[PDB]
RNA sequence: GUGAACCGGAGAAGUCAUUUAAUAAGGCCACUGUUAAAAAGUAUUCCCCACGCAUGUGGGG
């Protein structure tokens, strides 16, 4: 496998793979079309908001591949989701049962598992222009972006546990504004 | 001397959060901030139980303290005298090199206890020059016997043959 | 013969007296055989520095005082006082 | 020839000073002999007469082999020793405990 | 009891007076610790000491 992650749009990688397909290219001018083509593929809304910072091995490249820009400037601000309380963390003892009889009793495993309650408060910013230009112009596209962002974080939760405490709550009370400096009320609490 | 290139593979494993936790407590004790204590003694004391020499604890401390402040690639043959006689030989010989020399010489008057600082200005100037290595090993195996006089002899000597060429 | 090296764990005067216990050690151990026992006494202010701890009593004696050890050292040669 | 610490050089070339001797034959010395003036007699009025001495030399292993120094060392104050697996200690916490 | 024995190189002294290391600076850029679980359990409680046919009571760890 590779020993960094890469990220890039789907769309693109079949043409990646035409790359691949042909015999008659050289390694080097592969490599390097290779490069091009993944340096260039950041057309999705996936990047648009979260970047990418791609950066290259330099003591294993081959000379000659030389490297475009790759650096995509993000357009989203998530802040640290952080409760507006005292937080009361809770011990959780758990054993694990063994449905055949033996001479001793319990058997299994012993465990101490952890959970916690809070009220949390919720921050997102999203720069417009940012967004319109990491998207080459499109407006339709950043609108559909915005929307299907405000629904889902609106309607969705970590998948952390939910097989054994299904906190599946929906918020219940959001503010959306509009302004030219960012801010933060996370000062109330 | 085995238990010392275990103690500095030990220390190039090292990541960057236990490497912050030792950059903090510099001119510290060992009493305060547990988690240093705690790392510490988690790097040192495996080294005394399958070896039976082990570097001096005030040793370890100073080197572990040293390694996480001027992080050096270890690398034989490029101990610090030497290094020190190749940078101060590209110097000016009138007023610059008598200074930086008193300032290596100071080294070779003090104990264990109070090289840190007359060491880190030496590192400071090592980095000042953009190096990428440091004996490490040669350097803890020198300052375990401090007080036999060859072994401040052969610093010296080492230092003065570098010098010169 | 060999020159008396400072370390931190000792002083001039106890290496000194470290090496004079060793030396009278090596040739107790030599030429002085049995032939006539050697009578000999320690002496430093207090019991300051001691010479050859133990060491099967190398020397026959610790003194911590001058007058005791003038004493001894007559009450040897005369038995007087 | 015994040897003092470890370390120490050798002289390799010992140099011997002796009498010398007529035999009856060769009743007149060599021109190498030279005369030294200790032939006493007496102390209080001290007296001396000479005598003719000749020196030659010895080559160290072929004619005199080099001895071995005794037991000793530079004197080190004791760093005492390290042990738990030492039963004697394994049941010395017993007791505390 | 030795070209030896008996056998001090000693007395006097302040290295002093003067001084800013000053001027310039971003450590930046990318990230789900995730996956499984009853605190339940009667068939001989680990030990001292008074009586009994009880099919055990009392006191001590």
């Amino acid at each position: 496998n590779t020993k960094m992650l890469v990220f890039m749009s789907k769309d693109k990688i079949k043409d990646l793979a035409r790359i691949v397909l042909d015999n008659s290219l050289g390694l080097t001018e592969a490599a390097q079309q290779v490069a091009n083509v993944i340096a260039q593929a950041t057309l999705a809304p996936d990047i648009a908001l979260c970047g990418r910072m791609l950066e290259p091995n330099d003591k294993d490249k081959d000379k000659k591949v030389k490297w475009s820009n790759t650096t995509v400037e993000a357009a989203l601000q998530v802040a640290h989701a952080i409760s507006t309380h005292i937080a009361r963390p809770e011990i959780d003892y758990f054993v694990a049962a063994d449905d055949v009889p033996g001479e001793d009793a319990g058997a299994g495993h012993i465990g101490e598992s952890m959970f916690a309650s809070a009220c949390f408060y919720k921050y997102f910013s999203i720069d417009w222009e940012q967004l319109v230009k990491n998207l080459k112009g499109d407006t339709n596209l950043a609108a559909h972006t915005v929307g299907a962002f405000l629904l889902a974080a609106a309607k969705t939760n970590p998948s952390g546990k939910q097989n054994s405490f299904a906190a599946h709550n929906y918020p219940d009370g959001i503010l959306v504004e509009f302004k030219n400096s960012p801010i933060s009320y996370a000062n109330a609490f | 001397n085995r238990g010392t290139v275990d103690f500095i593979a030990s220390l190039e494993n090292l990541k960057e959060g236990d490497l912050g936790i030792l950059r903090k407590l510099r001119g510290a004790r060992l009493d305060e901030k547990l988690p240093g204590f705690d790392l510490f003694s988690a790097l040192w004391w495996p080294l005394r139980q399958k070896n039976q020499r082990a570097p001096k604890r005030e040793v370890a401390w100073l080197i572990a303290k040293l390694f996480a402040e001027f992080r050096f690639e270890q690398r034989e043959g490029a101990t610090l005298p030497i290094l020190m006689g190749g940078i101060c030989r590209k110097l000016e010989p009138k007023k610059e090199l008598p200074r930086v020399l008193a300032r290596f010489d100071q080294l070779a008057s003090l104990d264990i206890m109070q090289m840190e600082e007359p060491l880190s200005v030496i590192m400071g100037i090592l980095r000042k020059h953009q190096q990428v290595c440091l004996d490490w090993v040669g350097l803890t195996d020198v300052l375990s016997f401090w007080e036999q006089e060859p072994v401040k002899r052969e610093w010296s000597d080492s230092f003065i043959k570098a010098y010169k060429i | 013969v060999r020159p008396v090296s400072v370390v931190k764990e000792s002083d001039l005067v106890e290496q000194s007296i470290g090496q004079l216990s060793n030396y009278v050690n090596d040739i107790r151990l030599g030429y002085y055989d049995e032939q006539s026992p050697v009578i000999g006494f320690w002496f430093s202010p207090n019991n300051r520095y001691p010479l050859g701890y133990k060491h099967s009593k190398l020397a026959s004696r610790n003194i911590g005082n001058l007058n005791e050890l003038v004493g001894a050292v007559l009450d040897y040669i005369g038995g007087f006082k | 020839l015994q040897k003092r610490w470890h370390n120490e050089p050798l002289p390799q070339i010992l140099p011997c000073v002796m009498d010398w001797i007529p035999g009856y034959d060769g009743e007149h010395a060599p021109d190498d002999a030279e005369i030294h003036y200790d032939l006493p007699v007496s102390f209080q009025p001290p007296r001396h007469l000479p005598r003719f001495v000749i020196r030659r030399e010895l080559v160290v292993g072929e004619d005199v082999q080099v001895s071995r120094e005794t037991g000793t060392s530079v004197w080190r104050p004791k760093g005492t020793r390290a042990d738990y697996n030492n039963s004697e200690y394994k049941k010395v916490r017993a007791e505390r405990l």
